[PDB]
RNA sequence: AAGCUUGAGUCUCGUAGAGGGGGGUAGAAUUCCAGGUGUAGCGGUGAAAUGCGUAGAGAUCUGGAGGAAUACCGGUGGCGAAGGCGGCCCCCUGGACGAAGACUGACGCUCAGGUGCGAAAGCGUGGGGAGCAAACAGGAUUAGAUACCCUGGUAGUCCACGCCGUAAACGAUGUCGACUUGGAGGUUGUGCCCUUGAGGCGUGGCUUCCGGAGCUAACGCGUUAAGUCGACCGCCUGGGG
């Protein structure tokens, strides 16, 4: 079943391991990829949850700077 | 003279270093200006004799 | 069967190997049907680069017409000697009695 | 490239009025001589006279009265890449009759008012005007 | 090294007339040579460019050749392919 | 089926070019790695700081290793279908053009599908890696600059072997052939004439500018056509979506 559950970290690590979207909890992207899993096309999976980063749920991407808070 | 088929004796124009001076130690004449001074640009395409030796 | 010039240098502390030089390689350019159209020494003039650790130079000016078959190894034995710095080689050149 | 000897011919008339020159130079051909024929009976063209010994060599004479030129527009009808062919009784008259129609019958290159009552019918080559 | 005297034993080898510089048979002579000099040169120096381009202006030359002398005398062709070995 | 030459193929005799590719060589500059000499300053931003320094920095001389690009010469010059390519320079090799004479007698123009070429960026399998430079992070900065400034650097740029075939890939102009008042600047051949005033007077290719007739709404083009004819092909049928 790899079409869909080898293709869930592929699109879920690349958010959580890049420091510009890693403002977030493991648990908290392993539950919205098995929400969205069929909610865009199987070639715009994670293509399309940058959606969810910038019209949707943005601003927390990027962050809170806290190497400006701190600061 | 006139003809450009004098390749193999500018070593009295231009020098080591890779600056074209005018003939001035020996003291002929300098009436040929076109066909020196402005003829010797038309053969800078092929360059086969080094303009500048030290580049 | 061109005409060719090859124009290099020796070493500037080893001046009297200039006459034992060009005696060793002019034997085989000769009996390969070829001659020499002319033959001049300039030299151990000045410079304007003092790029060698010493900067005297005897430069060597000799016009041949070798065919395309033995400068494909003469030029590569100028590299491995020690003596030659540098050479020079023109192209379509013809015969002058003198250049300066 | 060079598909069509008979419009290089209408080409040199053409622009030939609006240069005011004296004559031409074009090498001759069959069909060229029963075209310049045509025309010299009309007011179109003066005389012709053919003399090259290494190749037929065409000179054609414009005809130039008062301040105007005798040739008005010459269209095409009969392209090398879409023939145009026409009945006996279909035979299409260039400005109202005025028009000189250069057809090709089978007995020869004639006009178009001694075709239809002399002859049999022909090709439509141009409209000369 | 494609020098002037060595093309000049080409133009002998197909000869139909007396006393001229040119035959019927001797336009492939003088180009097959160029093209199967430049045909060798793909598998070294593979970077060539310029050198691919040209050959489109002289192996399609050939194509234009073989309808020329089939509808006048056919044997004609029956010396050309076989000595200078042409499309087998 | 049988011929000719006015479009010219090819070849002999010459000249011009960063046309393309494979080796080798030289110099300058940045930086790194070694001596001598010289020590609280150096790099850098209109103000501040981070980095780099008392384990010998910056700067200077000499020498060596590695990598990349060719200043003045260099003009909208030259070359190629386009893209693109500027160091002297060996080998291989192509295109175009000039020019007095032969031979072969339209082997000619163009095109869907297909093939090939196609900057930069990016990718796969292997190397190199001194600088510069997309993400990323140190220091400024402001009730938020991942816009700009400053200090570093992983891909990439370079090289061998492949894939993808994308641009303002513009000359916003498909190619070929023919006709058509002219003048004024460059580059590149062959001749005449007293080259004795290094020029006038002829014959070609390439390129720039101006301008009349003519063509087009207009700007302009205007003997390299976007003018006047002809052959072949492609694209586009309102603006968004
Ligand atoms: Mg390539
Ligand atoms: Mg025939
Ligand atoms: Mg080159
Ligand atoms: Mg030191
Ligand atoms: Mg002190
Ligand atoms: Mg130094
Ligand atoms: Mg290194
Ligand atoms: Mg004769
Ligand atoms: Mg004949
Ligand atoms: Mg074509
Ligand atoms: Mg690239
Ligand atoms: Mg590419
Ligand atoms: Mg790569
Ligand atoms: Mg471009
Ligand atoms: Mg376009
Ligand atoms: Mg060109
Ligand atoms: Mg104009
Ligand atoms: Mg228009
Ligand atoms: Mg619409
Ligand atoms: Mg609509």
């Amino acid at each position: 079943m790899k079409t869909n559950d080898n293709y869930i970290e592929e699109v879920t690590a690349k958010v959580l391991t890049s420091g510009k979207y890693s403002t977030l909890y493991p648990p908290t992207v392993r539950r919205v990829t098995e929400r969205l899993f069929d909610r865009y096309p199987p070639k715009q999976l994670e293509k399309e949850v940058r959606k969810k980063l910038h019209q949707a749920y943005g601003a927390y991407i990027g962050g809170i700077d806290g190497k400006r808070l701190e600061k | 003279e006139i003809d450009y088929k004098d390749i193999a004796t500018l070593k009295n124009y231009i020098t080591e270093s890779g600056k074209i001076v005018p003939s001035r130690i020996t003291g002929t004449r300098a009436k040929y200006q076109r066909q020196l001074a402005r003829a010797i640009k038309r053969a800078r395409y092929l360059s086969l004799l080094p303009y500048t030796d030290r580049h | 069967m061109r005409h060719y010039e090859i124009v290099f240098m020796v070493h500037p502390d080893q001046s009297e190997q200039v006459p034992g030089m060009i005696e060793r390689y002019t034997a085989a350019i000769t009996g390969a049907e070829g001659k020499i159209h002319r033959l001049e020494d300039w030299g151990r003039r000045q410079l304007a680069y003092p790029i060698n650790k010493l900067h005297k130079a005897h430069y060597v000016l000799m016009n041949v017409e070798a065919p395309q078959e033995v400068i494909d190894e003469l030029e590569t034995t100028f590299r491995f000697n020690d003596a030659v710095i540098r050479s020079m080689v023109m192209r379509t050149k013809h015969a002058v009695t003198e250049a300066s | 490239s060079m598909q069509d000897p008979i419009a290089d011919m209408l080409t040199r008339i053409r622009n030939g009025q609006a240069a005011n020159k004296a004559a031409v130079t074009m090498p001759s051909s069959k069909l060229k001589v029963a075209i310049a024929n045509v025309l010299k009976e009309e007011g179109f063209i003066e005389d012709f006279k053919v003399e090259g010994d290494t190749k037929p060599e065409l000179e054609l004479t414009l005809k130039y009265f008062q301040g105007k030129a005798v040739v008005e527009s010459i269209q095409r009808v009969s392209r090398p890449g879409l023939r145009i062919y026409k009945r006996k009784d279909e035979l299409p008259k260039v400005m109202a009759g005025l028009g000189i129609a250069v057809v090709s019958t089978s007995k020869g290159v004639m006009t178009d008012r001694a075709a239809r009552q002399a002859g049999l019918g022909g090709e439509i080559i141009c409209y000369v005007a | 090294s494609l020098s002037t005297e060595a093309t000049a034993k080409i133009v002998s080898e197909f000869g139909r007339d007396a006393n001229d510089t040119g035959s019927t048979e001797v336009q492939v002579a003088l180009l097959t040579a160029q093209i199967n000099h430049l045909q060798g040169h793909f598998a070294e120096h593979k970077k060539d460019h310029h050198s691919r381009r040209g050959l489109l202006r002289m192996v399609s030359q050939r194509r234009k050749l073989l309808d020329y002398l089939k509808r006048k005398d056919v044997a004609r062709y029956t010396q050309l392919i076989e000595r200078l070995g042409l499309r087998r």
